[PDB]
């Protein structure tokens, strides 16, 4: 019974943090308020009671200490006044039942007297004119109660992006980066290098805002909305030729090279996600020297990983104002997508096809979609399936549904079956699966299509 | 030593009854003070697991004397109890929940009567509390996605009763004795309202109701003006006297029901009461539930079913707004915020009664449920989810939980709903019609606060958003508002006039709500199983082929996280894949143990479905070095790696000082959470749908 006591508050202690919200970052925070009031009692009602003291301090400091984390200044503060009182057992004269107490304490009051206090001696925030304030002080170390304290007496004094620069310690961080990444290039690291490889893409992130304190989550890259992605790209914006900084930095460096055939094995897919946040805000460069080569040889290897990576940058390709808006810069796209027949590539092929029809719109869009329902909805079955979940899943993005999706498709693809009619009898009644409508319907709404093309050419069937 | 080891770890790998001796000779084995000459004895069994070696509680029964020893060593028989925690996939479901239960309450019940024999009999309780205390878990049990979910309440009737004993001395002298009701006094006087400083009975104790003069019930008077909050402190002093503990919390929430309805029936006096009231109503019903609230809870739930009743035009608002109405008004904001405070707050009374119901005795709880309590809620449910009108994102949570709670209730205690004596299949098939409608909005994390139309996402705007009162849903801007109409000098019957203008720079509280709003969805999917275990597919619910919108889900976030998502470092994705997992189950097991479907033809969903099924088992070429796998945590997991660095640094998991051997899992585990994102036990199960049912054309996918 000397230790059951004392392990108790140890099982409660870290079961309430356990249940927090998490959020990572530099808060914490608590769900369920209700929690932290069925146990600050238990914590007060037990040391209160004033017994189980077994000595080595291994718990009850820690724990007094880890709930005064949650709160400090957050919303909870009341809830952390007025329930845990120590007033109760203050007893000042000049002695202070426990040592580390004198801590949160501190903290409490310091945070009362607001108007003047005074500056910081030890660099600890403001401190107080005290009778003294040398109990605080420095921790004995206990280790993860060391830090504790570090963590608590600090908070007064004054974000991600920062922990990476801080991780391995504008135009500063550029000359920074390209002199050091060059020498971090050299010798023999695919670690070391691919922490530079993210950094860069976030800068971008960054440096688009050119058309630092407080930045994270770039909106445009980072955040998703309920439209179609590839509408919220501006067509026009910055050339990364020569207004795009990094870009410049990342292109001597890692994009032309013998190794960068075979090499990077992870580090390839680094500059990829890299690459991707440059496009998103610059319209790239209209072979495109080594780097639409890039995206040959990526899509092409045999990973399943690093191919569907390599999908997500097509249709940035795609999209442009000024060069070849839509003139030949999106047929190119086409014939190598055309090219591909390889049993492995699959479901990239079919990926593909799909995002391009989203860049696209008005007259070409009427062309492809054709295109993909023409092929990749007939023979091979390894193939037809997916075909019928992408348009189908499609539809959902930009809300129509899958009959008001095709329209015109129907027109043009209709007179082919009314040309060969019941002597096929399988691509039509394949198709009726798809719209879902009866295709007794779906004929005697179309019918003014079909009859024209129906009982006059391909005699052969009258 | 380092042989036997040596030759189990080939022994497993090299993969019937050859180790069921040896799995025993395991057990044997564990049954010396090297650690790493035990570590390796349990994570045998989780090579030996991969069979059917599961069968039954012995293993569980095995993992009862072992981790009593030895009470680094917390997590040790945890993980490798979810190996078959986690395995469930009905019968061996609930079945191995009961000996989990009767392992407490034999161990609770007995430990109340208490020289050295039962000196131990604590340290079992160290134990089974120090396994439980939701990601590491979650097998059929006491089961919901967010708070509550009971076995996170009873641990409040253990924990609790577990300080009777301390305070019973060395050797029981004295006998103090428990406070009795003086705390239940202070409390209820002293309750915060959480975001707006002087509390209640204060902020109470001004208001005056006007039109009406003269209200009175049973020795309980309040007349003309004076405040609304003296009458109150009165009540409580008096019932002090003479009133049973029990009964005390009874006969006065008997009063402040009828107050609140007259005060509810129009008269002419603006009700600024009533959202006070119900909060400090919620606080009664929950302060040490027991037995004492026995049909109490009753006439409670029917007023406040019906209070919900008089307030319509709150939830039932058109979505649409007329070109031909201009806004120019006042725009006043504060007679809507009285609107939602009580709407609000009621859900949560509603969600407060039933988890309180749920901790009563076992057969108890036919007395509540008849015809008249049920038929009642539906008009409350059917009101709340729309698909006419204007969604309302702080009921939708608590709308859900009744819809579980009872059918979390339904399986335990057995003679379901006296056999459903009221339970409609037109009515509770309706209430699951509805639900199909929610999961097909697909949250985006940042279009989350702004105003669009609906059926698009769950958007929950900025005009409403408090904490209400079971769990704290949003960052609640206007958290501190409510302070700000009640004046506090002049004990006024009307408010002081908010302005909507100036009620609400950082995205970050968007992911938040986005995460905690993503909770829901791991909720309605454990609506699921309990549906598909209670009726046994024979009324039309299930025909109603869930697998129609379980893979119409199933295949639509296997293609967005896929695309749009991976790479960006945000902490909502690994719960969106630890949902996506969870759904196979759903299909998994209706497929397994029905294949029925009680609708023959599957051919509807025969793309989308088989697509799903596709991309798990397109995991079978299986990367695999290590060095490789470091480098991407630092393009995807950045976040949940700063958190997991967070922890050992502040907050200590009662492990991490240097647990060398337990710290390779840590390398372990983020591979898994390296893997999930990009994209196992899983797969088997897989595979095991497509093989028991065009042979010709099936060859192609394989070859595919």
């Amino acid at each position: 019974y000397a230790e059951i006591q004392l392990k108790y508050i140890s099982l409660v202690v870290d079961y309430v943090c356990n249940r927090t919200i998490s959020t990572a970052l530099d808060a914490p925070a608590l769900v369920c308020c209700e929690q932290l009031k069925f146990v600050l009692t238990t914590m007060h009602h037990f040391l209160d009671n004033k017994y189980g003291l077994l000595d080595n301090d291994p718990t009850m400091a820690k724990g007094i200490l880890r709930l005064y984390s949650l709160c400090i200044s957050n919303d909870f503060s009341k809830c952390f006044v007025d329930h845990f009182p120590i007033d109760q057992w203050a007893d000042f004269s000049q002695s202070e039942t426990n040592k580390a107490l004198s801590i949160v304490y501190f903290d409490l009051k310091r945070r009362s007297l607001p108007v003047e206090a005074l500056k910081y001696d030890n660099k600890f925030n403001i401190w107080v004119y005290q009778s003294p304030d040398s109990s605080l002080k420095n921790v004995t170390s206990p280790f993860d109660d060391r830090y504790k304290q570090l963590e608590k007496l600090r908070l007064l004094v004054l974000l991600l992006k920062y922990r990476v620069n801080q991780l391995s310690p504008f135009k500063l961080i550029l000359n920074e980066a390209s002199v050091s990444i060059q020498t971090c290039f050299k010798t023999n690291n695919i670690t070391r290098l691919t922490s530079w490889t993210v950094i860069l893409g976030r800068l971008a992130c960054l440096e688009s805002e050119k058309f630092m304190d407080n930045w994270y989550v770039c909106h445009l890259c980072d955040i998703e909305k309920t439209g179609n992605p590839f509408v919220r790209i501006n067509p026009n914006r910055p050339e990364a030729a020569g207004k795009s900084e990094i870009f410049r930095i990342l292109h001597s460096n890692f994009l032309s090279h013998p190794n960068i055939d075979e090499f990077s094995e992870s580090l390839l897919s680094g500059i990829l996600f890299s690459l991707h946040r440059i496009f998103s805000h610059f319209q790239p460069p209209k072979q495109i020297n080594k780097s639409f080569k890039l995206v040959q040889k990526c899509f092409m290897n045999s990973n399943r990983y690093l191919r569907l990576l390599s999908t997500r940058i097509i249709p940035l390709f795609n999209i442009s104002d000024s060069h070849n808006s839509e003139d030949e810069h999106t047929a190119t796209l086409i014939k190598f997508l055309q090219s591909q027949k390889l049993p492995v590539v699959k479901e990239n092929l079919v990926i593909a096809w799909t995002q391009l029809t989203l860049t696209t719109s008005n007259d070409v869009f009427d062309t492809l979609l054709l295109k993909l329902i023409d092929i990749f909805n007939s023979d091979d079955y390894s193939l037809r399936i997916m075909m019928t979940l992408q348009i189908k899943n499609m539809a959902k993005i930009l809300k129509k549904t899958p009959y008001q999706l095709l329209s015109p498709i129907l027109p043009v693809l209709l007179r082919q079956l009314g040309k060969n009619l019941v002597e096929r009898k399988v691509g039509f009644q394949n198709l009726i699966e798809l719209l879902g409508y009866s295709s007794k319907t779906i004929l005697d709404i179309f019918q003014r299509y079909i009859i024209p093309y129906a009982i006059i050419q391909y005699k052969s069937d009258v | 030593r380092e042989t036997v080891g040596e030759f189990s770890s080939d022994d497993d790998d090299d993969i019937g009854t050859r180790p069921p001796r040896f799995t025993q000779i395991p057990p044997s084995s564990a049954a010396t003070q090297i650690p790493t000459t035990l570590e390796v004895t349990t994570t045998t069994l989780n090579n030996k697991q991969s069979k059917n070696d599961n069968q039954v509680n012995q293993l569980n029964k095995a993992q009862g004397e072992a981790s009593m020893l030895r009470d680094n060593i917390e997590r040790e028989k945890e993980k490798n109890i979810q190996a078959v925690k986690v395995n469930e996939l009905v019968k061996h479901l609930q079945e191995l929940a009961k000996l989990k239960q009767e392992l407490q309450k034999l161990e609770d019940e007995k430990k109340f009567l208490q020289r050295g024999k039962s000196k131990r009999e604590v340290i079992t309780n160290v134990k089974p509390p120090s396994t439980t205390l939701n990601t590491i878990t979650p097998d059929s049990s006491s089961v919901a996605i967010e708070a509550k979910p009971q076995s996170p309440q009873s641990k409040k009737r253990k924990i609790s009763d577990n300080l009777l004993k301390k305070n019973m001395v060395p050797l029981n002298p004295n006998r103090i004795i428990p406070d009795e009701t003086s705390l239940f006094l202070e409390s209820i006087l002293l309750h915060q309202i959480i975001g707006a400083d002087l509390s209640t009975i204060e902020i109470l104790n001004r208001l005056k109701l006007d039109y009406i003069t003269e209200f009175k019930f049973k020795n309980f008077v309040i007349a003309k003006g004076a405040p609304i909050g003296k009458s109150i402190v009165s009540l409580l002093l008096r019932c002090k006297k003479t009133l049973t503990l029990d009964r005390f919390i009874d006969t006065l929430l008997e009063d402040i029901a009828v107050l609140i309805k007259e005060i509810s029936v129009h008269p002419n006096e603006s009700k600024l009461a009533v959202p006070f009231l119900v909060a400090l109503m919620y606080q009664i019903v929950q302060f040490r539930p027991s037995a004492t609230h026995n049909l109490a809870l009753k006439d409670c739930f029917l007023f406040i079913c019906d209070l919900i009743r008089i307030y319509h035009h709150v939830l039932k608002v058109p979505i649409h707004e007329s070109n031909m109405n201009l806004h120019v008004e006042p725009q006043i904001f504060q007679y809507e915020l009285i609107d939602y405070l009580i709407i609000s707050y009621s859900f949560d009374l509603l969600e407060g009664i039933l988890r309180v119901l749920q901790s009563h005795p076992k057969q108890t709880y036919m007395e509540f449920f008849d015809e008249n309590i049920l038929k009642s809620f539906e008009f409350v449910y059917k009101l709340a989810l729309t698909i006419s009108y204007k969604p309302m994102v702080n009921v939708i949570f608590s709308a859900v939980e009744v819809v579980n709670i009872i059918t979390s209730i339904i399986l335990n205690m057995d003679n379901s709903s006296d056999l459903k004596s009221l339970i409609s299949g037109s009515w509770w098939r309706d209430c699951i019609t509805r639900l199909y409608a929610l999961l097909e909005k697909e949250i985006k994390s940042g279009d989350v606060y702004n105003e669009n139309v609906d059926t698009t996402t769950l958007h929950m705007s900025k005009y409403h958003d408090f904490f209400g009162l079971i769990r704290n849903i949003g960052d609640n801007e206007l958290g501190g508002l409510i302070s700000k109409l009640i004046y506090t000098d002049r004990l006024q019957s009307v408010p002081r006039v908010i302005s909507k203008e100036d009620i609400g720079t950082a995205p970050i509280i968007g992911y938040k709500m986005e995460k905690w709003l993503l909770k829901l969805k791991d909720e309605v999917l454990n609506i699921f199983e309990n549906l598909l275990m209670i009726y046994g597919d024979d009324a039309t619910i299930v025909n109603g082929e869930m697998l129609i919108h379980s893979s119409k889900f199933l295949s639509r976030e296997q293609a967005l996280m896929i695309e749009r998502y991976v790479g960006q470092d945000s902490p909502n994705l690994d719960l969106r894949c630890h949902l996506i997992e969870h759904t196979l189950t759903i299909i998994y097991r209706l497929w397994k143990d029905h294949f029925k479907q009680l609708e023959e033809q599957i051919k509807q969903v025969e793309s989308q479905l088989i697509m799903s099924l596709w991309r798990f088992l397109v995991c079978q070429t299986e990367t695999a070095n290590e060095r490789e796998m470091r480098d991407h945590r630092h393009l995807v997991d950045s976040l949940h790696d700063l958190t997991i660095k967070d922890q050992a640094s502040y907050y200590e998991d009662a492990f991490e000082d240097l647990p060398e051997y337990i710290e390779e899992e840590l390398k372990m585990q983020l591979n898994k959470r390296t893997g999930r994102i990009m994209q196992k036990f899983q797969e088997m199960a897989r595979t095991i749908l497509e093989s028991k049912s065009t042979l010709e054309e099936a060859d192609s996918l394989y070859i595919s």
